[PDB]
């Protein structure tokens, strides 16, 4: 729901403050968005170990997470391995037996994308779509109809 | 000429290859939706389709994920060549395919729409180009920031020389519907502030509520509201809020709808704000020069406002490394030449074949539509190794 | 020589003229194998 | 580089049995090294200012840097970033009637920003022409906003 | 939710609408012009590319078989058969050099004895050579590939 | 707590950075023990008890 | 390595400072390490001489 100002002093800025005290580094970057995201990236020296490279990175993040919202908190943080390009993407589509693309997003969530992205060492999984969710769209008028809000 | 040959032939890094897969991006103008931009997908689905069905085997389009970042106003469409056997030509081959499908993204469109090579490498080392980057190092805010880096963009392309090509990252800059809240009248009718701030929250944006369990597996569930209860501005004042009093309130009645500029993607770098400068080395100059007549037209604008460079690069390979490279493999060849030999006389035969197969190597490069690459720069070394080679024959049989 | 130090790489170039070696290994078993061997089977079998 | 992280996860298997008082304040595993080094002073000489708007300025401009920079295993500052700071009056408290709880009270609710969704939300009707973010509370910037809270 | 004054029950779908519906709708996949979804893998910067495309399918496989009515795999965007090509040509291109070499040597020698010496004193070489890179910590690389023609 | 000690109440925004926000007392009213009786705290019956 | 990149953040905030701020140096290493190569490559010199 956030818009871009509140995600970047909310969310961004707290952990850029407690972004600090960390073996090697050459410079971090930072993205805002109007969608209510943020990512960081924190680059390191080349032939550094990425595996080491990580876990500091988690570990000054999460001594500034209840400096935060729960809308956030609660919502998936993750600090993760990039390579900015994909390689592998795997299509998932239907012929016989006709469905939708919101059906199929969520079986290719509840079935493969767990398994895939802890297989072999994949950095990031991005799902083309969404895993369902018990979703409810509240009527304005029926709630001023018995008095209530949401 | 082996000097003419060799500063003229200009410098890359690596050839952008035709790999069987390659990729186009979408991008509309100020506050565009998904309807607005899934027509823009469609039509790009046609042209690889309809009008290229010999060279394309499958595309798979994305509404609203660019490569920039996300939201409604972006897109990309995958792309998966047809084999190699069956695509005969230069026409029929990524550089070709790139090339008349963005005369027809330009031609019968109306916003932004690309296509573009697959380097390999990783996004940088385009070789003739570069990423400037324009920092808030002291307290100004994003709306004194926007207008430096206006002036920078506008100065580069004031008086270019040896021209150049200059552009921004992703700060389109578009509206913004602020409400206003009065306190003062909120708690006269007698409604709490938290209740308003999660019914325009939990409606408008949606709100996480709960975990339940779909099918065995535990997912998500999520509160907003009907999509037509919240598409315009009139919409909000539909929205009754109740008070401790027992009776219903508008959102009108404490409310104050009016519209406002702001950016849709603050960027920050190392700790504090920031703008992205995407540019391009000129077609005469390049790099080292290019770079070194941007920071003279940063340190010319306004009070407050420093620079950096992301994120280009760490010192290259024909550039200052190269070099220091040739420089010791000249001082252990020679070495080594006397260490089987004894003169001085014996080396410096074997050091001056070094010219004999460059000039051949450099016409060849020069002559092709190919340049000084890596695979050529080592091409290079391979012979100054097989100089020596027939070389010391005729230095070792007959000494 | 030509061929390793020219092998000691520079930042995000780096497997890049440093994978001679690849090279050099190359040179240094062509050595070898002409140094044993192909003299060997000069001797063991000719005309 | 391994000694630590270990620590700060154990530490943490301990944090939600702690206060918050605690817990929204600073924990920090770090390396140590009993003894300074570069020690950096910051004084005045021209347009003279104090000695409390100099340690502001030293740790909103150059102490993330530094102590992200180089391996820096901790930094101690010489002083204290700026805070918007409140010195309640009791006898003006009992004057008209209240406490230090509903002074915070009003602090953590119009010193707030909320995530308030977006015009032509995520799952819109098929023909919508815009899309913008709304804004509603923002973050309270100066001495003059936190002295006109009702 | 409620019950109004004369017994009557408020319920949740009587004031809002209720379908098992995606947690995002921002992003909807299209597969020539088909509805779809899917998985894009992003590397886990230093992994081993190929073999972790390789146990994509390892997952993938098991999970064919499970499948309801109509849903197939397909792949569109993928990098694997780029790395089969760099192999089966160059190690064709190898082959080339030898049988080329063959030719030399017997238009300058016409004993077959002695265009042959040469032609196994080349095979051996590059095999060594694949002993040094597996013994320094290399893989068989597009570059340590053409090293072996150059 | 939050007069003789200090409370972390809140994040706000000064000059770009976000900062904290803190509440307290003025000096004069808490540097002896005899200033603890001029605190007033509130009763549910709406009068003050020190 | 690490007190040369101190200097290296620290140069670059130079030139944004309000009017009259200005760095100083007490407690300092570096000069220390300076100091014991150009005495010791000194007395190795010396060693040569002799
Ligand atoms: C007359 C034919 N016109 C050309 C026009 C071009 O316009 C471009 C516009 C852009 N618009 C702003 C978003 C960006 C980002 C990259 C471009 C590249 C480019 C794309 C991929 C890899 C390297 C380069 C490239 O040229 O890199 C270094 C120069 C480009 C290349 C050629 C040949
Ligand atoms: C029968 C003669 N025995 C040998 C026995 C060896 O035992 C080793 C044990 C170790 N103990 C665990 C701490 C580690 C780390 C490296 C070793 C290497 C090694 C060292 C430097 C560079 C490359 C390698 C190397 O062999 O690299 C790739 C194979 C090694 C090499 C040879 C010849």
């Amino acid at each position: 729901g956030a818009d871009a100002k509140t995600v970047q002093d909310t969310v961004t800025q707290v952990i850029e403050q407690n972004m600090n005290g960390i073996d090697n580094l050459m410079y971090m970057s930072s993205n805002s968005d109007s969608t209510g995201t943020v990512q960081i990236t924190l680059t390191f020296e080349s032939g550094t170990d990425a595996d080491i490279a990580q876990v500091q990175v988690q570990a000054k993040l999460q001594l500034a997470m209840p400096l935060l919202p729960q809308e956030v908190q609660q919502q998936g943080v993750s600090v993760e391995k990039s390579s900015s390009s994909f390689l592998m993407v795997v299509g998932v589509i239907n012929t016989d037996g006709t469905m939708t693309q919101e059906d199929i997003s969520d079986y290719v969530a509840a079935n493969m994308k767990d398994a895939i992205s802890r297989t072999s060492g994949v950095g990031d999984v991005q799902l083309f779509g969404s895993q369902y969710a018990m979703r409810i769209w509240m009527n304005p008028n029926e709630l001023n109809k018995f008095q209530l809000t949401p | 000429g082996m000097a003419y040959l060799f500063v003229r032939l200009p410098s890359s890094f690596l050839p952008d290859e035709d790999q069987g897969v390659f990729m186009t991006m979408v991008q509309l103008p100020a506050g565009a939706t998904q309807e607005r931009t899934q027509k823009v997908l469609n039509e790009v689905t046609h042209y690889y389709l309809t009008k290229e069905k010999n060279n394309v085997e499958s595309v798979f389009a994305v509404n609203g994920f660019g490569f920039a970042g996300r939201g409604q106003n972006t897109g990309i469409a995958f792309v998966s060549l047809k084999d190699w056997a069956d695509r005969p030509g230069e026409e029929n081959k990524v550089e070709a395919i790139t090339m008349r499908a963005t005369r027809a993204f330009s031609q019968i469109k109306d916003a932004m729409v690309f296509a573009f090579n697959l380097p390999a490498i990783v996004e940088l080392g385009t070789a003739t180009g570069f990423d400037f980057e324009l920092i808030d190092q002291a307290g100004l805010g994003h709306e004194k920031l926007t207008q430096a880096r206006n002036q920078l963009l506008a100065e580069a392309a004031k008086h270019p020389d040896m021209l150049t090509s200059v552009r921004p990252n992703g700060l389109e800059d578009t509206p913004q519907f602020k409400i206003d809240i009065d306190q003062e009248k909120a708690q006269a009718l007698g409604v709490s502030i938290n209740d308003i701030n999660t019914t325009l929250g939990a409606a408008w944006g949606g709100s996480y509520v709960n975990d339940f369990i779909d099918r065995g597996r535990v997912k998500k569930v999520y509160v907003m509201s009907e999509a037509k209860y919240r598409m315009l501005p009139d919409d909000i004042g539909d929205w009754y809020v109740r008070a401790a009093d027992g009776q219903m309130v508008p959102f009108s009645a404490f409310s104050s709808s009016r519209w406002e500029y702001g950016s849709p993607r603050l960027e920050r770098y190392n700790g504090l704000p920031s703008m992205e400068i995407l540019g391009q080395a000129a077609p005469g100059k390049s790099t080292g020069e290019a770079m070194e007549l941007m920071e003279q037209l940063a340190s010319k604008l306004p009070t407050g406002v420093g620079y950096d460079w992301t994120g280009s690069y760490q010192e290259r390979l024909s550039g200052n490394q190269a070099p220091s490279l040739y420089a010791i493999s000249l001082i252990v060849v020679f070495l080594c030449l006397a260490a089987l030999y004894e003169s001085w006389s014996i080396p410096f035969s074997v050091m001056l074949v070094v010219p004999l197969g460059v000039i051949g190597a450099l016409l060849a490069a020069t002559f092709r539509g190919l340049t000084n690459d890596v695979y050529f720069q080592v091409g290079l070394l391979t012979t100054i190794g097989l100089s020596a080679k027939n070389a010391i024959l005729i230095v070792e049989f007959a000494k | 020589a030509v061929f390793v130090p020219m092998a000691f790489f520079g930042g995000s170039t780096g497997a890049i003229y440093r994978q001679s070696i690849t090279i050099v290994s190359a040179m240094a078993l062509s050595v070898l194998v002409a140094l044993i061997l192909t003299p060997a089977l000069c001797a063991t079998m000719l005309k | 580089d391994i000694a630590q992280v270990q620590v700060q996860a154990k530490l943490q298997l301990a944090m939600p049995l702690l206060p918050q008082e605690v817990q929204q304040q600073g924990v920090s595993v770090e390396k140590s090294s009993s003894s300074f080094l570069m020690v950096v002073g910051v004084i005045n000489t021209d347009g003279t200012m104090t000695q409390e708007d100099i340690s502001d300025y030293v740790a909103a401009n150059m102490k993330d840097a530094i102590s992200r920079t180089s391996g820096v295993g901790d930094v101690q500052l010489f002083g204290s970033q700026y805070a918007m700071r409140i010195w309640m009056n009791p006898n003006e408290l009992n004057k008209f009637q209240l406490t230090p709880v509903d002074v915070i009270t009003a602090i953590k609710a119009q010193n707030a920003q909320v995530a308030a969704g977006q015009l032509g939300g995520t799952p819109p009707v098929k023909g919508q022409q815009l899309n913008a973010s709304i804004i509603a509370q923002t973050r309270l910037t100066s001495t003059e906003e936190f002295g006109k809270i009702l | 939710l409620k019950v109004n004054q004369d017994g009557s029950r408020v319920l949740l779908r009587d004031v809002a609408k209720i379908e098992l519906g995606g947690e995002n709708y921002d992003i909807i996949a299209e597969f020539n012009g088909q509805p779809a979804s899917g998985l894009g893998i992003k590397l886990a910067t230093g992994a081993n590319a190929l073999d972790t495309a390789a146990a994509i399918r390892a997952e993938l496989a098991k999970m064919e078989p499970f499948f309801p009515s109509g849903l197939k795999i397909v792949y569109p965007y993928d990098t694997t058969p780029f790395v089969k090509i760099s192999i089966h040509e160059v190690v064709k291109t190898l082959v080339e050099a030898i049988i080329l070499v063959f030719l030399v040597m017997y238009l300058f020698l016409q004993n077959f004895r002695a265009t042959l010496i040469p032609t196994i004193a080349v095979p051996v070489v590059l095999l060594g050579t694949f002993a040094v890179l597996a013994a320094f910590g290399f893989s068989i690389n597009t570059l340590t590939m053409f090293g072996m023609v150059l």
